[PDB]
């Protein structure tokens, strides 16, 4: 035996043989023959220190011989074709190849042969793979991928065997890959993948099971190359069940405190259509989520086929078994920076040791999301060493950025530019108490507003906020003006919000406002009897002012996906937000909606609008203002003709037309929308057309005007535009896009019974949307 | 690497320091590896590693900071600067947040992440284990307090909270592991009183006045004997 | 914090559940690991004082007690030694409804 004596390390270059003896489990004075010297070398292995270290003994002072492994301190990329510089970049550096980080060859030979494999996996076969080593400096070392791929991998032929349940045509009608054509020329819509492969697969396969054919046994599938391994084949061979009848399928088990009679309830099997896999798969969803609904996540299905031929039925027995009801013992809560942790917690059910349920956990999903805080959120159970009954559910977060500047433009096709600015703030970096600057600004109005609110000023929560307005029109505009005049409204507000139920949600709020209404020189008699009536006049124009004592009542509610690409739901809601009782001009005004979707296609798509209102009031002033009036016909009302062209046009002064509308909103939306499946799936572009019905009333007949009939009769009824429900028919298309930059309105109109005193546009163009 | 111009090591240094003073960083960082590859035998490859990791502070990202430092860990476990290294771990960790736009006077801390200061109280014990005669040690004291003062916090508040919606059985649990874990913390009385409460809530007469003993014994004097607890605001 | 308003929406509160069969399953004179498994865990536990395991219920309003099932246990040296609480009897009763 020998005992170490200061070892005498050398052959090194950069090793501070200091820190060697410190990585060497063995220090001066240690008696040592044989037992660390695999120990250090499998040591120096790791770590990437050496490749070849030889230890002898030899008076104290062992000639520990160091040959150090390179290590890369510059790396460089090429050969990215197909990717960027920056994928390959952060997928290579994802499997070290740092500064230095002690290079090793194993490692070079292990990501050379990942990046392949994925390259492969993809439709690139014939590609050249042809890394480059150059020796830098004393230990630095720089590597090179060259990359040199193939033309492509195209799919030339698509054959099947066992089809005489139903016609290839039909079948590869429906399996979602290409073949050689002209209209697939774009995108590449040809080329291969593996996974892409597989998701038909199952895709078809199930879309055999739909059709009656049990468990549709795949045989086998093969793909075939072609010369110079450029154009591939496929042939799979399956086969199926046959035709069948299910209308008898039973469930077992226990239930504990679940009632088997509601089992029953919820079981929607019929013998109809023989089958359907995808109803069993929801009533397996049902089932399962009741069995947890109750406590229980751990509850577990058992499937049996038993199979009879010649009546050609299988039944399904589904034996449950429920044990070990659950709890919840503590919960942690993660992506809590910038904000408080209660603020969430104010909205989940089971606040602790509560019986798990998914049932309300979906809704405290659907809760947050709603809130729209973060992008992304995930709710994760996990168990301790404590098992029984108590689990841990904690939840993620991903904070998104909220606090910038509303600085945002627009075009609108009138009036021209618009500008929006305000700082954007939800949430004093911290709790909620969401406040806000937003103004807007265009040649023809403007409008500052601060808002201020907390959205739970009680336990269960109740939204209070102050929000001021200083909204201001200005009609009166270029050769395409309304009737000229200017509005002068401004003034606070406090808005206060309570739910009534999970799905159900109000919000009133009640204030006081002052408007200056004025007129210019001579307008038709809507102007001077209002003014007469109540206003002052000096010279040829005049004026009036009240105050606005005024009430409103709101709610609403939203069932679709929506987020800018409409999906099943629709939106619920009545508001009534005019100058109340209380002050002068004793009004009530409605409102309603309807967003119906029908996606029951893959592009082609309908949506129905919903509307109902009257703006008539009631008490001393048994009148409509003139500035009340709606502004039928254009775009909000019908997407026609242009905006507010709806109803009598008057002569007046220099013998123009301008009418005035009515106080009825209906609305009746039906148009088919679909994206362009061209590009790709991107959240970019949509189509549809423009078929709208509108009705609006006002009951009055217009009969006596400046000195000029604009009807075609003299005794035209002005109470509807025509017979009862009244409506122009037009119809015409809409070029809809998603996003250039965003906003965006484009549409072509075509009208129908074009009456000698109506004017239509057929396109119209805004931008950065309005208000 | 756009110049690649030799140059010596105290220049780069006052190059690096000036570009800290103007807030210029690829390229102190980059001539970081550029000298080291120069100057292998330096001592200049941990004041780097230690103000990239500053700078990377100064950032958004840390990722390549405590990869460089765990990196010298494992190189030269002996050099006194790791000291400084926990430190500013626990410093990159604290995220002390210098931005004019969230000045924000009050600042609790009390929301970063339980993982950050369990982190925190971690290194620093490390620390103090292996160096109480620190170049500095009443910072770190200073930095545990704090942040056990803003766990504490934290679960109180979720308590009262609780009582807000009257959680009363979350609540009792809350109780028993702020006793059990959180000693020595301010949030003790109201702790125990909220405990109270939950208990005469939950018709507990004989545990009720078993922690009224506790208290009394512990806190004789204290406003809510005769004061039935509520929420602050 | 004071002058709740008319609002027709709270939240669902909970007290506690447990099985009656379990309740059945009661016998005397067993250790804490046997009842245990015979009910599982109990809810809460406190330490100085740590036979009282106790469950409970409510379909509170508000914060208010609605309904209330109380089942304490004592135990000795690791062994069961008693129990009681208003929650026996009706869970019998409804084991023989349902049995």
């Amino acid at each position: 035996d020998f005992t170490i004596q200061d070892i005498r390390v050398e052959g090194l270059q950069r090793t501070e043989p200091s820190t060697v003896f410190n990585y060497l489990p063995v220090k001066v004075g240690d008696t040592y023959n044989d037992t660390h010297g695999s120990a250090i070398i499998k040591s120096l292995y790791a770590t990437g220190f050496f490749d070849d270290v030889r230890v002898e003994t030899a008076d104290g002072q062992l000639l520990l011989t160091v040959i150090e492994r390179p290590t890369i301190g510059s790396l460089n990329i090429t050969g990215a074709k197909m990717l960027q510089n920056d994928a390959i970049k952060k997928n290579l550096e994802s499997f070290g190849l740092a500064q230095s980080q002690y290079f090793n060859q194993a490692t070079l030979n292990q990501a050379v042969a990942g990046l392949k494999e994925e390259y492969l996996g993809r439709g690139k076969l014939n590609i050249q793979i042809t890394p480059k080593v150059t020796k830098l400096a004393r230990n630095r070392v720089d590597i090179d991928i060259t990359i040199d791929e193939g033309k492509s991998a195209k799919i030339t032929d698509i054959e099947f065997e066992g089809n005489q349940v139903y016609s290839d045509r039909k079948l590869m009608r429906q399996m979602s890959l290409t073949e050689g054509g002209i209209w697939t020329w774009l995108t590449r819509s040809d080329r291969f993948d593996r996974q892409k492969f597989a998701q038909d697969m199952e895709k078809v396969t199930d879309f055999y099971q739909n059709n009656g054919y049990f468990d549709f046994r795949i045989l086998d599938t093969d793909i075939q190359t072609n010369e110079d391994k450029t154009r591939q084949t496929i042939k799979i061979t399956v086969h199926e069940g046959g035709r069948f009848r299910w209308g008898k399928v039973s469930i077992e088990g226990d239930t504990n405190e679940v009632p088997k009679a509601e089992l029953e309830k919820l079981l929607t099997m019929k013998p109809g259509k023989w089958y359907e896999r995808q109803q069993m798969t929801a009533v397996l969803g049902e089932i399962q989520n009741r069995m947890g609904s109750a406590g229980y996540a751990y509850s577990e299905i058992s499937v049996q086929p038993l199979p009879n031929a010649g009546t050609k039925t299988v039944d399904f027995v589904l034996h449950i078994e429920p044990g070990r009801k659950i709890y919840v013992n503590e919960i942690h809560i993660t992506g809590n920076n910038k904000t408080r942790d209660e603020v969430v917690r104010r909205e989940l059910r089971q606040m602790e040791s509560a019986p798990y349920d998914t049932s309300k956990l979906q809704r405290s999903k659907e809760r947050v999301e709603l809130l729209g805080y973060f992008d992304n959120v995930q709710f994760d159970a996990v168990p301790l060493a404590g098992t029984p009954d108590k689990v841990d559910l904690n939840m993620s977060l991903t904070e998104r950025s909220t606090g910038s500047l509303d600085l945002s433009a627009g075009w609108v096709q009138d009036t021209g530019l618009v500008m929006s600015a305000g700082v954007s703030q939800d949430n004093l970096f911290g709790t909620g108490k969401s406040a806000a600057l937003r103004a807007s600004r265009s040649k023809t109005t403007l409008n500052g507003s601060l808002s201020f609110t907390d959205p739970y000023f009680t336990a269960d929560g109740v939204s209070l906020g102050y929000d001021i307005y200083g909204k201001a029109f200005d009609p009166r505009k270029a050769s395409t003006s309304v009737k000229q005049y200017k509005t002068t409204t401004a003034g606070g507000g406090v808005r206060m919000g309570i739910p009534v139920t999970e799905y159900d949600r109000v919000n009133f709020g009640l204030a006081a406002e002052h408007l200056t209404v004025n007129t210019y020189n001579k307008a038709p008699k809507r102007y001077a009897d209002f003014i007469r009536k109540y206003g002052k006049t000096d010279g040829a124009d005049g004026s009036f002012k009240g105050l606005l004592y005024k009430g409103t009542v709101g709610w609403g509610r939203n069932k679709t996906d929506s987020a800018s690409w409409p999906t099943r739901g629709y939106l619920t809601g009545v508001n009534a937000e005019i100058a109340l009782p209380g002050s002068k001009l004793q009004y009530y005004s409605a409102t309603h909606n309807q967003t119906w979707f029908f996606p029951l296609s893959k592009t082609f798509t309908l949506m129905l609008g919903g509307e109902v209102g009257i703006a008539g009031g009631y008490g001393r002033t048994k009148e409509i203002p003139f500035f009340e009036n709606f502004y039928g016909g254009g775009l909000g009302s019908v997407r026609g003709y242009e905006s507010g062209t709806l109803g009598p046009k008057v002569y007046d002064e220099y013998g123009e037309k301008i009418s005035y509308g009515g106080n009825k909103k209906a609305n009746v939306s039906a148009e088919l929308l679909f994206p362009m499946p061209g590009a790709k799936d991107a959240r970019t572009v949509r189509l549809s057309l423009f078929a709208d019905a509108g009705s609006v009333w006002d009951g009055r007949t217009y009969t006596a005007a400046e000195n000029g009939n604009n009807k075609s009769v003299y005794s035209e009824n002005a109470h509807k535009s025509t017979f009862t429900n009244e409506l122009r028919y037009s119809a015409g298309g809409a070029v809809t896009w998603l996003s250039p930059l965003g906003p965006m309105k484009f549409s072509y109109a075509y009208p129908l019974k074009k009456k000698p005193e109506d004017e239509i546009q057929r396109f119209q163009f805004q931008l950065g949307t309005t208000f | 690497a756009q110049i690649t111009q030799d140059w010596s090591v105290e220049k780069l240094y006052a190059e690096a320091q000036d570009e800290l003073n103007s807030s210029n960083y690829t390229r102190a960082v980059k001539l970081y590896e550029i000298l080291e590859s120069r100057f292998p035998t330096s001592r200049h490859a941990r004041q780097s590693q230690l103000d990239t990791a500053y700078a990377y502070y100064k950032d958004d990202e840390k990722d390549k900071a405590l990869a460089a430092i765990e990196r010298f860990r494992r190189l030269h476990p002996q050099h006194p600067n790791m000291d400084y290294a926990l430190y500013l771990r626990g410093l990159v960790l604290f995220n002390e947040d210098q931005s004019f736009l969230n000045k924000l006077a009050s600042q609790d801390w009390s929301d970063r992440d339980p993982k950050a200061n369990r982190e925190a109280y971690q290194a620093f014990a490390e620390l103090v284990q292996r160096f109480p005669n620190s170049k500095y040690a009443a910072d770190a004291t200073a930095r545990m307090v704090k942040l056990v003062d803003a766990l504490g916090g934290n679960e109180m508040s979720v308590a009262r909270y609780y009582m807000k919606r009257g959680a009363y059985i979350a609540a009792a649990n809350r109780a028993k592991k702020i006793i059990g874990s959180y000693q020595n913390t301010r949030y003790v009385e109201e702790s125990l009183a909220i405990l109270e409460l939950a208990y005469k809530k939950l018709d507990k007469p004989q545990l009720a006045a078993d922690t009224r003993r506790v208290l009394e014994t512990n806190f004789p004097k204290s406003p809510f004997l005769t004061h039935a607890w509520q929420p602050d605001d | 914090r004071v002058s709740l308003f008319p609002s027709y929406k709270l939240k669902i509160i909970q007290g506690n559940e447990l099985e009656p069969r379990a309740v059945a399953a009661l016998r005397p004179g067993m250790t804490k690991d046997q009842v245990l498994l015979l009910l599982g865990s109990p809810i809460l536990r406190d330490a100085f004082h740590t036979d009282r395991w106790d469950y409970t219920f409510n379909t509170s309003r508000n914060g208010i007690i609605k309904e209330r099932s109380n089942l304490t246990v004592y135990f000795e040296n690791g062994v069961l030694v008693r129990t009681e609480g208003d929650a026996l009897q009706n869970a019998a009763e409804a084991l023989r409804a349902k049995q």
